[PDB]
């Protein structure tokens, strides 16, 4: 998708479990 | 992390869009569609969180992947009953009737999940699973 | 026969089966979540 | 000029160029298997040989090259190697049993290789011989460049 | 050298002896089987270790089981 | 900053685990 | 002593190298109806002479291919297999009992014949430190 | 013992080496 | 004119079907001109 | 374990077939250790690189083999 | 007979062709191939259709006959249903679509086709050419099998083939130049409009000329030149097919030449040969594939250096791509003629027909060819990619003095400088007269510009050229040395002296004589292609550099060229660090910075192709015992769950598992060089 210039269809899964846990770096 | 609606990055990729389908508008349609998501502030990348997002499409992907699997189930069942040799002419020759019988009654998979979990009918015994 | 076979029959099938995601995706826009 | 077998069942054919009478001249009179030579001498000619020839790469082609020093590179190299061979065939002979078998082109390769007594001859010679070689192989280099 | 050892369920087809490239099968008489026969291996000197023996025993858990060690000239297979 | 005396003597003790391991090897084989 | 005529052959490089002459040679003889052609194992194709035909090969391996799958498909089946030490001691060895090994014949015992069967042999940690393998 | 290293690496490398792969070809042949 | 001639002649000649001969010759005088 | 047709599970540890029903199709044959010459539906591994067929019947040990 | 193991479904696949396995007689086997061969080409006449009519319908063919600099080829438009209108790509004058490098329009032009209808005349012509070739194919096997002794009528099949075919195909297709193509390419560059042009059906040293070097204008070769060649071989090929016997007294038997020649060295010599030949199909197709492959590589060649058609040396792209296409297909076709040869020495050669003649003779003498072979190929090795070791190590160690290079120590081609003098200042008057100037540019000249872009110009020949060639020369002997010893040890070794029983594709022959893995001349091919593979890599890789680093470029104010590399060939060529840096690295930019334009989809397939490659190391690095014992677990699992497939699931055949291996190797590495290349080309050039 990001190839055929249309970013916005990516399948971006936020690490949820992480930020709950969160020296600790930005977990995108 | 924040409305797309609300993100300022993700009005500024809508206002430059790359339209998919023939149609002028399949550009400004997705934008329009994926504003009801949450997305990145600095991305202003439509994000996919662990109901809508993943339940619901999980829930449809799951059923019609139970589909495809219980009508391979049933058409095996199938074999192993048309004829003394299954394997001729049973998996490299595909019987359509068969098949077809098969996929009828696929997706029903979801009632039918009940009765064969009931007394264990799916599973079959350790004793009888092969294995050296 | 020919169509009993897995490779005629397996094409007719995902050449609807692609086809059809084709064609559903040529309708219906880009769809990242279930709205 | 044909290609023959001399005993079929060996995997050995005799062609012009193993079995010619040209070849068997030269290879049967190389110092490795000349008749009547002494072990140190059949070694002496093979390390002058060697060592005179190996002056010429290290000299020409080394890092140093063009300059004077070039000359003493050369022969100190082409020593180093003649060394390194030196003790390869110390070693050799320590571990080695076997001897030269008859061949299409040596009908009689000898005894001084295929005994230890003559590796350790065959060595002696060719040590001097190399270093010898190399040593002179600069000195002609200096001779002929300052004639 | 490759040790060949047969094993109790030989049902003397006679398939290694035709495969050992190198004989070291002999189908000799035995009563232990309905054949008659069973596989010896008396000469595992040669034994080069192909394995076509095991690989043309019908068996199940096949008798004929080759076992490679301490190869040799004659195991290695070297013509020099 | 590191003086001759200093490096020898570093090297005369590097000297005797030389030893001691050609004893082990010795040894272990 | 192992005297026969040796195939019209122009030679090859497939042939005997210095473990020939150092350690064993292999010799096969076998008596030819026809003078018939037949490829050489060595690579190439050799023309064996009527009658007894005799080969220093290599190998037993060698021996046995001529033997077993040219030879005996053209129907000769008198081929015998000669160890040749470098002394020149001859050793019949492939038909020893003069008889083809896949039919069985009395005088040969069985060799290295394992009672129990194959699921049945015993693991290593139990004979650990004793020297004994699993067939053994 | 500046120079040291001048010393050091060749006869390790060079001489070293050289002279464990002499002996450990009189180990492996013998 | 000759030339071309005296190649048919020779041509039987070397021959020695009749199109086959002619044409070498033909091609001889293509040459020669 | 009748010799014209039976369904017996394979107890043999080292056989493709232990846990597996099998036809038998001969008489257990006197002073044979493993008679059983029980026929499989499924195909063993036997056979060179890329042979397709293997074997279908084994010899089973009488013991081994279960009603 | 029957499907028990997934094995059988490979097996299928694999043994469906093989024609000698199924089959038993030469009569049954030759009537399928004679069948096939029509099939094949009914395959090409239904994709020659396609390419011609997708010029017609989808493309910007006319405009582009109309202004070629300005136009960009793209006859390929893509359905834009998941965002990939994209890839339609601004080509000039508005269209959008694919850019295509395959060098169609060019042929198109060069037949002199300016008409939609008889772009549509071509396309349904050659459509309806595969409808007869599949039906021929058909009568002649089902109808009307053919008869064995007209196969072995090689003498007949020579005379036909190379004057039917040869010598009239190439007065035929003079007619056609002549009187269509070469007028009409006249008027093009005249500058009648496509339009203007007339249509076919309306309707000697002017026309045949000795020239030499390009057309200023179109930047391909005179078609006058082309006529006048195409003439010379059409008279020459009529003149050679008369030089055969053909059911008369007239002419040479084969089988008489070829027993005539013998000599001291080669014994009886060829006796023999004619009777191999005409009884073995994969002796035929051993010679012709390993002839055709070098033929592809000749082609690719000469197609850069004397670029043929109109415009081409100024279409980069196309001039790259089929440089590229030419020599894969080459490297591909030798690697199955040295195939079909191994499967002749296993299969089709009798000891009792080759007995003392050059074939056996090779046989005879295996050892000393593998062992000079090995040794050239470690001596070639050394003093190519040694060279570039050094190289690499005296200028990481700040000696650049110590170098291989123009500069420093210098490695001059002079053999090959030579030939280049004597065939750039030999133009006229010498062997072969009256040339008015060179054949092509690349032995020496200035460069020829057709607009900004340099047609063709002397390629030159330095240290780098030296070591780049005997690299070529390295992997070739490798590919030789791995092809040839799998031919002259398919029957036997001293290893396994039964091989020719084993068969030509065996996994081994067990783990015993040390490990007998891979000694099959089947195996050889495998190996072999890696090494075609990296051999035709490092060909495609010396071309795409060189070309646009001393070559290719753009004119500017001055008489002088910008190369699109800007020459760091003769500097950077000649240190593997240079080829990472300045040709992987540097010229990647295009591949991996393409995403979200015209060039994404070379952007997906580089990255595509990396991982097709890497995967296929699961297939080469591991071996089907460990994937039976897991695909065991796996059935394990559907045995629980009663889903057990009736055909009993088999870790695929050690062959197998190697020739996919080498099939996806092959595919990655070949899309991945692929990728980078379109991309780098259309972007820049
Ligand atoms: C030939 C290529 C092609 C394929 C394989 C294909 N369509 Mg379409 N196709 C349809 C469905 C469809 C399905 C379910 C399907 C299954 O694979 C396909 N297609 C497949 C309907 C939405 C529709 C016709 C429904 C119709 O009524 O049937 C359709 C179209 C249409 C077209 C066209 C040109 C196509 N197609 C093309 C194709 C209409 O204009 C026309 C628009
Ligand atoms: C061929 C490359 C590709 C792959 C491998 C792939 N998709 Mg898609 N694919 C989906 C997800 C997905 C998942 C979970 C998944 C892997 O399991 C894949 N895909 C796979 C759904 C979100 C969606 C249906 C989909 C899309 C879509 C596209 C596109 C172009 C793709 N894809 C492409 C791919 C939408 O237009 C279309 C779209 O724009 O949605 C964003
Ligand atoms: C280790 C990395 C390395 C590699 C791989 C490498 N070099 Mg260098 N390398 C060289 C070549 C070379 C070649 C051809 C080569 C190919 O593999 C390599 N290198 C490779 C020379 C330019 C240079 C010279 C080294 C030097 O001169 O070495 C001696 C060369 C000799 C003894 C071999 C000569 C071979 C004979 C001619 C063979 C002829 C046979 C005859 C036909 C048989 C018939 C005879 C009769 C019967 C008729 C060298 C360098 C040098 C170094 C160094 C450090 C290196 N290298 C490094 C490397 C110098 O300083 C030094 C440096 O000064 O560079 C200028
Ligand atoms: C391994 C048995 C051995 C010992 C113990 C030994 N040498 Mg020798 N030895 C020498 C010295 C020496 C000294 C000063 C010395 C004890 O102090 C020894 N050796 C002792 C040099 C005069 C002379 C040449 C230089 C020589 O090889 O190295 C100089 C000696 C050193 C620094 C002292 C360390 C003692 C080492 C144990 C000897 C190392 C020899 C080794 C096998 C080769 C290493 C690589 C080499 C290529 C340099 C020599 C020879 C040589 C050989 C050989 C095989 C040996 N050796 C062997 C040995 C040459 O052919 C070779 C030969 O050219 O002479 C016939
Ligand atoms: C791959 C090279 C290698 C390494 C790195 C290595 N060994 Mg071995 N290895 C040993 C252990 C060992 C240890 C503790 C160790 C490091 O942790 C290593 N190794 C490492 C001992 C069992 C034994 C002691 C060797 C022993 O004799 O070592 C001699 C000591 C040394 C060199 C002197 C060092 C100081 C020089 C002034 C050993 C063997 C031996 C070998 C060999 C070949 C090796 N090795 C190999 C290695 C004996 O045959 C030899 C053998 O006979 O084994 C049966
Ligand atoms: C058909 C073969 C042939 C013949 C028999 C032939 N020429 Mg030619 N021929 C010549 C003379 C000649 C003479 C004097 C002569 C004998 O009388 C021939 N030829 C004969 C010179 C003019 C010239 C030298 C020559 C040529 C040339 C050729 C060619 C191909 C020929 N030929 C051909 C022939 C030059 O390229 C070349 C050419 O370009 O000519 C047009
Ligand atoms: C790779 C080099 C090669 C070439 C160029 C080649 N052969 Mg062979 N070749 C044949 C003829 C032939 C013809 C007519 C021919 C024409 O040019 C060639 N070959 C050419 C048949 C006689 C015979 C059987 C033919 C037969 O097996 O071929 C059937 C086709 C096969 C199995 C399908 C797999 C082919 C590729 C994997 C697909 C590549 C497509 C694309 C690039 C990438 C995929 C695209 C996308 C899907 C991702 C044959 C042999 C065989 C081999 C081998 C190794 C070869 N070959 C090799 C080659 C036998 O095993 C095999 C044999 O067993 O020995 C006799
Ligand atoms: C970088 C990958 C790679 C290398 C280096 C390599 C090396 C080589 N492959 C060869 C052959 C082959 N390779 C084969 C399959 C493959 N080969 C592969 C990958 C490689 N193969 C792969 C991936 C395959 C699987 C298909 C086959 C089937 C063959 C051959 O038959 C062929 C062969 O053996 O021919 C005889 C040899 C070519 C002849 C030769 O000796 O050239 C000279 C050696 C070179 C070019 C390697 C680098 C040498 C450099 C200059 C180092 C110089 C030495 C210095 C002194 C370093 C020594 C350091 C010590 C002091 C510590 C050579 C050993
Ligand atoms: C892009 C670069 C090229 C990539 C591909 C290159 C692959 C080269 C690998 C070597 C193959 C040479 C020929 C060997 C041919 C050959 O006989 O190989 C032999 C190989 C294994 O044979 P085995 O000996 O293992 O089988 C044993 C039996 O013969 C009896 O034991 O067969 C297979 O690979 C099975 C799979 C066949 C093909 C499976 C795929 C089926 C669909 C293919 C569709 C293709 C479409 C093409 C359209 C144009
Ligand atoms: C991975 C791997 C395998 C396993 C790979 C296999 C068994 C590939 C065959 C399975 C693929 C997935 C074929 C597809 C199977 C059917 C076609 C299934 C139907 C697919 C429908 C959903 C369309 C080997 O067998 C092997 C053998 C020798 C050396 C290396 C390897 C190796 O690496
Ligand atoms: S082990 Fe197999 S081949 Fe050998 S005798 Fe027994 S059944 Fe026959
Ligand atoms: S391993 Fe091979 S040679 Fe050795 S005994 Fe078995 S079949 Fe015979």
């Amino acid at each position: 998708v990001v190839a055929f210039g249309t970013p916005e269809k990516q399948i971006l899964v936020e690490p949820i479990f992480a930020q709950w846990i969160q020296p600790f770096m930005s977990q995108g | 992390l924040v409305p797309c609606s609300e993100s300022p990055k993700f009005q500024e990729r809508a206002a430059k869009a790359r339209n998919t389908t023939a149609d002028p508008n399949s550009g400004q349609k997705r934008f329009e569609m994926y504003s009801s998501a949450l997305c990145g502030p600095e991305d202003g990348l439509p994000r996919i969180i662990a109901a809508g997002d993943f339940l619901i499409p999980g829930l449809f992907f799951i059923y019609i992947a139970g589909g495809i699997g219980n009508s391979s189930r049933n058409y095996q069942i199938a074999n192993r009953k048309k004829n003394a040799k299954n394997p001729a002419m049973g998996e490299i020759i595909i019987d359509v009737p068969l098949a077809v019988s098969s996929t009828i009654a696929g997706m029903a998979w979801p009632l039918t999940a009940f009765r064969e979990l009931t007394s264990g009918e799916l599973t079959v015994p350790d004793s009888d699973v092969t294995v050296s | 026969k020919f169509f009993s076979t897995a490779p005629v029959i397996a094409l007719v099938f995902f050449t609807l089966t692609a086809g059809f995601l084709v064609e559903l995706n040529r309708f219906f826009p880009d769809i990242l979540f279930f709205p | 000029l044909v290609k023959h077998g001399g005993d079929p069942l060996v995997g050995d054919l005799a062609t012009p160029v193993n079995s010619s009478g040209i070849v068997k001249a030269w290879i049967n009179n190389l110092p490795a298997y000349r008749k009547g030579m002494s072990a140190n001498a059949r070694g002496l000619e093979i390390g002058m040989a060697h060592g005179y020839y190996l002056y010429g790469p290290f000299a020409t082609s080394g890092p140093i090259r063009g300059t004077t020093m070039s000359l003493v590179s050369g022969v100190l190299s082409a020593s180093a190697v003649v060394i390194v061979l030196s003790v390869a065939i110390q070693i050799y002979s320590s571990v080695s049993s076997a001897k030269p078998l008859p061949s299409v082109t040596t009908a009689d390769p000898g005894s001084d290789f295929g005994t230890k007594e003559g590796w350790s001859a065959v060595g002696s010679g060719f040590l001097i011989g190399g270093c010898g070689g190399a040593v002179i192989a600069g000195v002609l280099s200096y001779a002929i460049a300052a004639f | 050298s490759h040790t060949v050892k047969i094993y109790d369920t030989c049902i003397g087809c006679t398939q290694c002896v035709r495969a050992c490239p190198t004989d070291v099968l002999e189908m000799v008489p035995w009563d232990g089987c309905k054949a008659g026969q069973i596989a010896s291996s008396p000469r595992t000197e040669d034994c080069v270790g192909c394995k076509r023996c095991e690989t043309a025993c019908p068996t199940d858990f096949l008798s004929i089981r080759v076992y490679l060690g301490a190869e040799t000239t004659r195991s290695m297979g070297l013509a020099y | 900053e590191l003086s001759d005396l200093q490096i020898v003597i570093a090297l005369v003790v590097a000297l005797l685990p030389a030893l001691l391991a050609l004893n082990l090897g010795s040894a272990l084989s | 002593t192992l005297t026969g005529q040796t195939p019209l052959f122009g030679g090859s490089t497939g042939g005997l190298l210095s473990s020939a002459e150092t350690e064993e040679k292999y010799a096969i003889t076998w008596t030819s109806p026809k003078q018939q052609v037949f490829e050489m194992p060595t690579g190439g194709a050799a023309v064996m002479n009527e009658g007894e035909n005799l080969l220093y090969l290599a190998r037993k391996e060698q021996c046995l291919a001529l033997g077993l799958r040219q030879l005996r498909t053209k129907k000769i089946m008198d081929y015998k297999i000669y160890r040749v030490l470098p002394d020149g001691s001859n050793t019949l060895l492939h038909p020893k009992d003069g008889v083809f090994p896949e039919k069985s014949n009395e005088g040969r015992a069985a060799v290295n014949s394992v009672a129990r069967s194959i699921g049945e042999n015993p693991n290593p940690g139990a004979i650990k430190y004793t020297g004994k393998k699993a067939y053994d | 013992s500046d120079i040291l290293p001048a010393i050091m690496t060749p006869l390790v490398v060079l001489i070293g080496g050289g002279a464990a792969m002499t002996a450990f070809f009189y180990y492996v042949e013998r | 004119l000759m030339l071309f001639i005296n190649l048919l002649m020779v041509f039987l000649g070397r021959y020695a079907e009749m199109l086959a001969t002619g044409v070498f010759a033909h091609w001889i005088g293509a040459g020669m001109i | 374990m009748v010799q014209r047709g039976s369904k017996v599970r394979i107890l043999r540890p080292e056989s493709y077939w232990f846990r597996e029903i099998g036809t038998v199709a001969s008489v257990d044959q006197s002073g044979i250790k493993y008679p059983v010459i029980v026929r499989f539906d499924t195909c063993n591994y036997n056979g060179i690189s890329g042979t397709a067929a293997g074997i279908n019947t084994n010899n089973f040990g009488v013991h081994e083999l279960e009603e | 007979k029957g499907p028990q193991t997934t094995t059988w479904i490979w097996n299928l696949h694999a043994l469906a062709h093989d024609f000698d396995t199924q089959t038993n007689d030469l009569e049954e086997i030759s009537r399928k191939i004679f069948s096939a061969h029509f099939g094949h080409l009914s395959i090409i006449f239904v994709w020659i259709s396609g390419m011609i009519f997708h010029a017609a319908r989808f493309s910007n063919y006319y405009a582009w006959l109309a202004d070629p600099l300005g136009n960009k080829p793209s006859a390929h438009v893509v359905w834009p249903i998941v965002g990939q209108d994209i890839l339609n790509a601004d080509v000039g004058n508005g269209f959008r679509g694919v850019q295509i490098t395959s060098g169609l329009f060019h042929i198109l032009r060069g037949a002199g086709m300016t008409d939609p209808g008889e772009l549509y005349s071509a396309a349904i012509g050659a459509l309806v050419a595969a409808v007869v070739m599949m039906y021929a194919g058909y009568y002649h096997y089902h109808k009307k099998a053919p008869k064995l002794e007209w196969f072995q009528n090689a003498e007949s099949t020579m005379t036909h083939h190379l004057i039917v075919l040869l010598g009239l195909g190439n007065l035929a297709w003079t007619g056609h130049l002549i009187h269509v193509s070469l007028p009409v390419n006249k008027l093009l560059d005249s500058g009648v409009a496509p339009q203007d042009i007339p249509i076919p059906h309306e309707f000697y040293s002017d026309f045949l000329t000795f020239k030499g070097g390009l057309d200023p204008t179109t930047g391909g070769l005179w078609m006058t030149d082309i006529a006048h060649h195409h003439l010379a071989l059409a008279v020459m090929y009529i003149i050679a097919g008369h030089m055969y016997r053909t059911n008369w007294g007239i002419g040479h038997s084969m089988k008489e030449i070829m027993e005539s020649h013998k000599g001291p060295f080669t014994g009886e010599g060829h006796k023999g040969l004619y009777e191999v030949l005409t009884t073995s199909w994969h002796a035929q197709l051993a010679i012709n594939l390993a002839t055709w492959g070098s033929f592809s590589i000749i082609v690719a060649h000469h197609m850069y250096a004397m670029p043929p058609y109109p415009y081409l040396a100024t279409d980069y792209g196309t001039q790259l791509n089929l440089f590229v296409h030419h020599m894969w297909i080459g490297g591909f076709l030798i690697v199955g003629g040295a195939a079909h040869a191994a499967i002749f020495m296993v299969r089709d050669y009798d000891p009792a027909v080759n007995q003392n003649n050059v074939l056996d003779r090779m046989l005879r003498h295996r050892d000393t060819i593998i062992s000079h072979l090995n040794w050239v190929c470690i001596f070639l090795g050394f003093h190519s990619f040694g060279l570039y070791i050094h190289n690499d190590n005296m200028r990481s160690l700040g000696r650049p003095q110590d170098m291989f290079s123009d500069t420093a120590i210098q490695l001059q081609p002079i053999f090959s400088q030579w030939v280049q003098n004597l065939q750039a200042n030999v133009a006229g008057t010498i062997r072969a007269p009256l040339a008015e100037g060179a054949s092509s540019l690349a032995w020496g000249g200035d460069p020829l510009f057709v607009g900004g872009k340099v047609a063709m110009q002397h390629v030159s020949l330095g240290t780098a050229d030296f070591m780049i060639h005997h690299i070529h020369a390295f992997q070739i002997h490798v590919t030789v040395l791995i092809l040839i010893k799998g031919v002259l040890y398919a029957r036997s070794s001293r290893l396994i002296p039964d091989k020719a029983n084993l068969g030509f594709r065996f996994p081994c022959d067990g783990p015993g004589r040390g490990g007998t893995c891979q000694s099959s001349g089947w195996d050889h091919i495998f190996l072999g292609l890696f090494w075609m593979y990296n051999c035709i890599s490092i060909v495609n890789f010396h071309f795409f550099w060189k070309m646009q680093s001393d070559v290719w470029g753009a004119a500017n104010a001055n008489g002088g060229v910008n190369y699109l590399t800007a020459g760091n060939w003769a500097q950077s060529s000649i240190t593997i660090n240079g080829w990472l840096r300045d040709f992987l690295w540097a010229q990647s930019v295009q591949v991996i910075n393409s995403y979200g334009s015209a060039l994404s989809a070379y952007g997906i397939l580089f990255l595509g192709a990396h991982f097709i490659w890497a995967f296929s190391l699961m297939f080469l690095f591991s071996g089907r015992g460990y994937w039976q014992e897991l695909i065991e677990s796996i059935v394990w699992a559907h045995s629980k769950l009663k889903i057990a497939p009736a055909i009993q699931p088999r870790a695929m055949s050690i062959t197998q598992g190697r020739a996919v291996g080498l099939g996806h190797y092959l595919l990655g590495g070949i899309v991945t060089s692929w990728s980078f290349y379109l991309a780098r080309i259309l972007a820049l050039g």
